[PDB]
RNA sequence: AAAAGGGAUCAAGACAAGUCAUCAUGGCCUAAAUAUUGUGGGCUAUAGACGUGCCACAUUUUCCUAAACAAAGAGAUGCAAAAAUGUGAAUUUUAGCUAAUCUCAAAAAAUAGGAUAAAAAUAUACAAGGAUUGUAGUCUGAAAUUCGACUGCAUGAAUAAG
């Protein structure tokens, strides 16, 4: 079997390069990003779902208020962190039908955001459905820069002076000896 | 405690507000400026982190006065969909100053560590290397945490 | 009785109760949409009190084979109903022997 | 802390009774037996106050009643020391040296 | 049906009101889970206890209970004799 | 003090005194105190005499003590007369709520009667 | 701090747009039985059918 | 207005085979 | 000497002074608390489990700066990786080792 | 993937899935002695970035035709498309019909196939039988 | 009849009322064993308002300890009974707060501020170092030791006629 | 890093050890019944007594408040967010995910404060405890009576560490 695959990788694989096509970036008009599932010869109930995700700011036909109304109608389908409206559909028997419904539904979401009847501006955008994550970062003040090295030398030298002047003046407290001397002087009765 | 609904029940079995209490209504008026002390003085309120509830209004007002004092036009605001706020607490803490306490400086930590050693309660050599050890174990000089590691320890 | 097929269509270990439980799965597959409608009219408090009482009386006349609670997995190799695993359709013991000999794919003795 | 420990040989004192014999114990065994006597007297005292210092201040008082020689653990120490003194001869007892030497 | 919002458990019973003064034989039933509705307060039932049919005369105090609550299935346990 | 003919010591919570009457619990007791502005931690020796008089008047109106045991004893007696399963269990002093009778039926035998303690 | 009567106007638009049941009163409409997917065909194919011998 | 007739209406004799 | 664990101060993360000292024991034994700033990030485990893990982390990081401190950290116990691990539960046993009541009769 | 110009990233070792069962060694009373069994599922992930939609489909076709025994595969495909999805699907019809001209030979049936009956209800229930029941 | 085995059925004077509560609330301010710190100076009426005193521990006057003890300024959570003479540190915030209190009462003004911080940052002791400056400068100190005694429903309360307010007679008396 | 640990495995033989109620099988028996099907009942009975478990008998416990730290496992026979309603069980309605992605999901003890004491034995101070029972509900399901699991209110047994 290894020889059967070594025969495919040496004689049949190179022919794949004759039918390949280069990748082209998506233009400004391609604003949707669909997802289709495959099980490679298997029949699974989950291979009928089609997910679609777009960005409200990709639709340049919608103004500010019209874009914010689209985030409200989206409901829990909106990700405030990433600013992407993700929505799926597995209502029908065929993937084609699940994609056509999402294609029409997005045309209604845009038609409802353009409706001047109610702009829902009074309603503040609710983000209770999303759990925001807080990321901690290394403090930039701790970076040992050539400038910070000078700041450390001053902090280490100013500490030796404080201890030095206290020792010269006989003031460096040593609780280990304060108790010893007191106990060894008949002061505790 | 006085910045929330109290635990008292009125004849209709309804919770009374902490500000409806005569005594609490006095300190609140003076703290907000309603009751003006003619001869002057000071109205200082101190929060507590031992057996204390969480009042979003007090914490919000605290954060709003610190932002204004720090010269920041992006002062925090209410959560438009939260129902844990109290309009009465917002008015009281509207024009009050704030004193944020934190760990004591390194110089202050020494003066306090030297007092514990001179009393025989800290049998250690109080030097810079030792003052910075307690200043680190106590969360950058938190006085209370500096005592748990120096006086209430099981090493001496 | 009337649900038992006149020609045996079972290819596994046949048994008095295995043949009985197979007839309840076929009877329920045909009457599940009908039984789901009766349970929807009973729980719909917007319908008249009479419509709910009619559906409540007809759901009682359904044959016991039509109830889904009568279905209980059985061992396709031994025909037992006590100690069955959904992942293999066999008893805990028949699963052990077949797993040791290698007749159950992927399963091995666990040690850690 | 006691300096000895009593260990008996089952059925070597005649009539089914055991032959008790003293033995010395290391420091860790001495301190454990000591502080376990204190906690036994503490748990039997009646409660006095409230707060978190209830148990701590109860043990500390027994530590002060020990240094003052007016604690009940001293009688528990002198009691196990009497056993050793009363059995200081069993170390060379005839029964021990004759387990199976009289076939 | 425990939950009140979906009515009581009703079963097809031949609960035909008697003609004035006519003699009606008691209703023999094995449906021990049939709630005692008010519509047959006064009729004579014969509930099945597994082996025998124990007669029952519904009253206004039995409304809400089940028919099986009045027919003992087991016999009292008595030690000795 | 005296509330409804029952004597209570000074060192006794009013919350616990009212809660000692058959039929009164943490719910009804909390509402009686709130009606007369009595903090839950109020002890017996602290109540003014007028307030004590009020409490007795309120308690008398309520369905408590003997009145509450009538409703409970009448329900058990009704189950016995009708001939229900539960009625037989109460009369014979056996578990009434579908419990295994092979062992551990002590509390049932001791308390289950047609005329309960309360 | 948003009026409940005003929030429903948005909750109502979503149902119309997404074709969902608008039940602001929480009435028992028995819709939980309609959302339940049938498990009949899954249970029927439990015992393998008689095959070639 | 009455639902009593439903019980007797659906009461088919010989419902339980035998008795 | 500023130590931050998960963006929080040593006293704000470890409420037990015993765990704070164990976390920075490597710097304490060598007398270098006031010469290094530690920014730690831990995951999994309990309070003490995380504290002991931070001890070995700072030690290894500290040896990158001053490799000559390994003999001292050796005697301080900040170089050894404690391999003790929670034992698994075993069939026929209530716990890893504990067994059910054995009835003779 | 290299010959097709697809930059592949991996194989990424995903967490192995472990199922566990503890069964008695005997078919009867002897329960004090049991033993553990498991079925560990080992999995990898090969993610392809910046890949042409059609080219990525030839890759998966080549892998299915030359699939190695004992391995199951699941591929999620992403693609960018413009608005007006419905209109595009209708226009493509004639493009797909021309490609199926020579592929219609695979399926052959009698005139007015009656065994099928309702077309959609057939596919719905035939897929259930093929897929084991779900 | 039941014939199983059943176990057979078979001290000092108790404390007085309020004794236990007063045990976990007593404040010990001196320790005879602790040594007297040499050079420990006392607080002058204006010591808490000098920037130079920052970082120095000064002793509280004996007469001020009785006043602070009268209004429950100290707390059992604080560690006062470990030393001989109650002395408090003078931190940077003590001067800021005191310097504002010195100018407020001087010009008939009123300062209203809140003290916030972490768990044991010293907020409660900062209040003590305001009351200390108040007693020494002839002020009227009206301190509410614990604000939870007014909210947790542990004291008597009665209403005021024709008003929504409520009084607390037992607390106002104390 | 290291003086590591655990799991599986553990023979022949004996105990005529267990299983003819998984399966399989020799002999002997039933074959209008010792076979097959449904409704209801029973396997859930209770004098005495024996086994394992849970929980409690307050002072290192329990109760109240607060802005900490896990692992593993489950969801195509389905895990269910957010929101709204209800004191509560739960309901209304479905976003997402068939999964290192989405959901179950929240760790608890702890740490730190706070409250309660003649905290049961002197009847005007009956502690802690949550069994038993009444009643009103909720969920699953034709169906909850014999005979289910949870929730509210009320009732408040023994129990002094054996
Ligand atoms: N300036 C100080 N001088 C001396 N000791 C101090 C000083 N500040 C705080 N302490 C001590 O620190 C510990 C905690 O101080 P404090 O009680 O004032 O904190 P807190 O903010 O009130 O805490 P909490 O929020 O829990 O009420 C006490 O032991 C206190 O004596
Ligand atoms: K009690
Ligand atoms: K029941
Ligand atoms: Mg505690
Ligand atoms: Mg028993
Ligand atoms: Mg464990
Ligand atoms: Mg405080
Ligand atoms: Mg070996
Ligand atoms: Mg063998
Ligand atoms: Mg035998
Ligand atoms: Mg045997
Ligand atoms: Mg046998
Ligand atoms: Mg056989
Ligand atoms: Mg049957
Ligand atoms: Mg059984
Ligand atoms: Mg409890
Ligand atoms: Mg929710
Ligand atoms: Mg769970
Ligand atoms: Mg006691
Ligand atoms: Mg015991």
């Amino acid at each position: 079997e290894f020889r059967e695959y070594a025969r495919i990788a040496v004689w049949e694989m190179p022919l794949l390069s004759k039918y390949a096509k280069p990748f082209v970036p998506p233009t400004s008009e391609e604003v949707l990003r669909f997802r289709y599932t495959t099980y490679m010869g298997e029949f699974h109930p989950a291979d009928r779902k089609v997910v679609v995700e777009f960005c409200p700011k990709d639709l340049r036909d919608l103004s500010e208020v019209q874009q914010r109304k689209l985030m409200k109608l989206a409901g829990p389908r909106y990700n405030p962190e990433k600013d992407i409206i993700k929505m799926s559909c597995e209502k029908f028997e065929h993937q084609a039908q699940n994609k056509r419904y999402l294609g029409d539904l997005i045309e209604k979401m845009i038609a409802a955001a353009k409706d001047p009847k109610d702009t829902f501006e009074d309603i503040p955008l609710d983000t209770r459905h999303h759990t925001f994550t807080k990321k901690i970062s290394f403090p930039k003040e701790w970076l040992l820069t050539e400038e910070r090295k000078k700041e450390l030398e001053a902090a280490r030298q100013q500490a030796l002076l404080k201890d030095a002047e206290k020792v010269v003046q006989g003031a460096l407290v040593d609780g280990a000896d304060v108790v010893k001397q007191y106990l060894e002087s008949g002061a505790a009765e | 405690h006085i910045m929330k609904v109290s635990d008292y029940r009125n004849p209709a079995f309804e919770l009374i507000h902490s500000h409806d209490l005569a005594l609490v209504k006095l300190f609140t008026d003076c703290l907000s400026g309603a009751t003006v002390m003619p001869n002057g003085g000071a109205v200082l309120g101190a929060t507590t982190r031992g057996n204390s509830p969480r009042s979003a209004s007090m914490e919000l007002a605290i954060a709003q006065r610190e932002a204004e004092k720090a010269g920041e036009k992006e002062v925090p605001q209410r959560d438009p969909y939260s129902k844990k706020y109290d309009d009465r607490v917002e008015a009281v803490m509207k024009s009050v100053e704030i004193l944020r306490l934190k760990g004591v400086s390194k110089t202050e930590a020494r003066g306090l560590l030297e007092y514990w050693a001179a009393s025989g309660m800290l049998k250690k050599r109080v030097d810079e290397s030792m003052v910075s050890e307690k200043w680190t174990l106590s969360g950058n000089g938190v006085v209370g945490e500096m005592e748990r590691a120096s006086l209430l320890t099981m090493k001496a | 009785s009337m649900f038992r097929a006149k020609k045996l269509d079972l290819g596994c270990f046949t048994n008095v109760r295995v043949l009985r439980d197979h007839s309840k799965r076929k009877a329920f597959l045909e009457a599940e949409p009908e039984r789901q409608a009766l349970r929807y009219v009973i729980r719909n408090t917007t319908l008249p009190a009479r419509t709910r009482a009619v559906a409540q009386l007809q759901l009682t006349q359904m044959h016991a084979y039509t109830r889904p609670t009568q279905i209980r997995n059985r061992c396709i190799l031994g025909g037992k109903s006590r100690g069955i695993l959904r992942d293999f359709k066999m008893t805990r013991y028949n699963f052990r022997m077949n797993a040791l000999m290698g007749n159950i794919p992927g399963v091995k003795k666990a040690s850690w | 802390a006691p300096l000895i420990k009593m260990r008996g040989y089952k059925g070597l004192a005649g009539g089914g009774r055991s032959l008790e014999v003293p033995q010395p114990i290391p420091a860790r065994q001495r301190r454990s037996t000591a502080f376990k006597w204190i906690l036994d007297v503490v748990n039997k005292k009646p409660s006095k106050g409230s707060g978190r210092t209830m148990f701590a201040h109860r043990v500390a008082e027994e530590i002060v009643a020990v240094v003052e020689g007016r604690s009940s653990v001293w009688d528990k120490r002198m009691l196990i020391h009497k056993l050793g003194t009363a059995n200081r001869a069993n170390l060379n007892s005839p029964a021990l040296q004759l387990k199976g030497k009289r076939f | 049906k425990r939950s009140v919002w979906k009515g009581p458990h009703i079963v097809p019973l031949p609960i035909q009101r008697p003609e004035p003064g006519k003699k009606i034989a008691p209703i023999r039933t094995q449906a021990r889970s049939a709630t005692i509705l008010p519509n047959f307060v006064g009729l004579k039932f014969q509930v099945h206890n597994g082996k025998d049919y124990i007669d029952l005369t519904v009253t206004e105090e039995m409304v809400g209970h089940k028919l099986g609550e009045f027919s003992a299935t087991r016999k009292p346990f008595i030690w000795g004799k | 003090v005296f509330i409804l003919g029952v004597n209570f010591n000074e060192h006794k919570l009013v919350q616990k005194a009212l809660e000692s009457f058959y039929g009164l619990g943490q719910q009804a007791s909390a509402r009686i105190l709130a009606k007369y502005s009595i903090h839950p931690r109020a002890k017996m020796g602290t109540l003014p005499p007028k307030i004590v008089t009020a409490l007795t008047a309120e308690l008398s109106t309520m369905t408590i003590e003997n009145d509450a045991r009538r409703l409970v004893l009448d329900n058990i007696k009704r189950l016995r007369d009708m001939g229900t399963y539960r009625g037989r269990r109460h009369a014979m002093g056996l578990p009434v709520r579908g419990q295994q009778t092979r062992n551990q039926i002590a509390n049932a035998r001791k308390l289950n009667k047609i005329e309960r303690h309360g | 701090s948003v009026p409940r009567a005003r929030l429903l106007q948005l909750v109502k638009a979503r149902c119309e747009l997404f074709s969902t049941t608008f039940n602001p009163e929480g009435i028992r409409t028995g819709n939980k039985i309609l959302r339940q997917r049938l498990k009949g065909p899954a249970l029927a194919t439990y015992y393998p059918r008689k095959n070639v011998g | 207005d009455s639902l009593t007739d439903l019980i007797s209406g659906y009461a088919t004799e010989n419902m339980n085979p035998g008795l | 000497g500023e130590v931050l664990v998960n963006g929080k101060t040593l006293a704000e993360y470890f409420g037990r002074v015993h765990d704070r000292e164990s976390a920075v024991w490597a710097l304490r034994a060598t007398n270098r608390i006031d010469k290094y700033n530690v920014w730690v990030k831990v995951e999994g485990g309990g309070t003490t489990g995380q504290a002991e893990a931070i001890t070995l982390a700072i030690a290894k990081a500290l040896l990158a700066h001053e490799p000559a401190l390994k003999p001292a950290l050796r005697r301080a116990g900040c170089v050894t990786r404690d391999p003790r691990k929670v034992e698994r539960k075993k069939h026929g046993h209530v716990k890893a080792r504990k067994m059910p009541t054995w009835v003779k009769r | 993937a290299y010959y097709l110009g697809l930059p592949a990233f991996g194989p990424v070792p995903l967490p192995r899935m472990i199922e566990r069962w503890t069964v008695p060694k005997s078919h009867f009373i002897f329960k004090k002695s049991q033993e553990n069994f498991e079925r560990v599922t080992l999995r990898r992930l090969i993610q392809i970035k910046d890949g042409h939609p059609e080219t990525v489909q030839l890759w998966l076709a080549f892998l299915q035709k030359h699939a190695y025994y004992g391995i199951g595969m699941k591929a999620n495909v992403w693609e960018f498309s413009k608005l007006g999805v419905s209109k595009a699907m209708d226009e493509s019809k004639s493009e797909v019909e021309k490609l199926l001209e020579t592929r219609w030979e695979h399926l052959s049936h009698v005139s007015d196939m009656k065994g099928v009956g309702n077309f959609e209800d057939f596919l719905a229930k035939e897929r259930l039988r093929i897929s084991g029941g779900r | 009849q039941k014939l199983r085995f059943k176990k057979t059925k078979k001290s000092g004077k108790p404390p007085l009322p309020g004794e236990r509560k007063a045990y976990r609330k007593k404040i010990v301010l001196s320790n005879n064993n602790a040594l007297p710190v040499p050079g420990l100076e006392t607080l002058r009426p204006n010591d808490l308002a000098k920037q130079d005193n920052v970082g120095s521990v000064k002793a509280l006057p004996e007469d001020v300890v009785d006043a602070l003890r009268a209004m429950e300024a100290f707390k059992p959570t604080q560690c006062w009974g470990i030393f001989r003479q109650p002395s408090v540190l003078i931190r940077q915030e003590t001067v800021d707060l005191t310097k504002k209190m010195k100018a407020a009462g001087a010009d008939g003004k009123t300062i209203r501020m809140v003290i916030e911080g972490n768990r044991v940052t010293g907020k409660s002791l900062l209040l003590l170092q305001a009351m200390t400056h108040a007693f020494m400068n002839d002020w009227v100190v009206l301190h509410i030791p614990e604000a939870q005694e007014l909210t947790t429903a542990v004291t008597e309360y009665a209403p005021i006629e024709n008003s929504p307010l409520w009084t607390q007679p037992t607390y106002t008396l104390k």
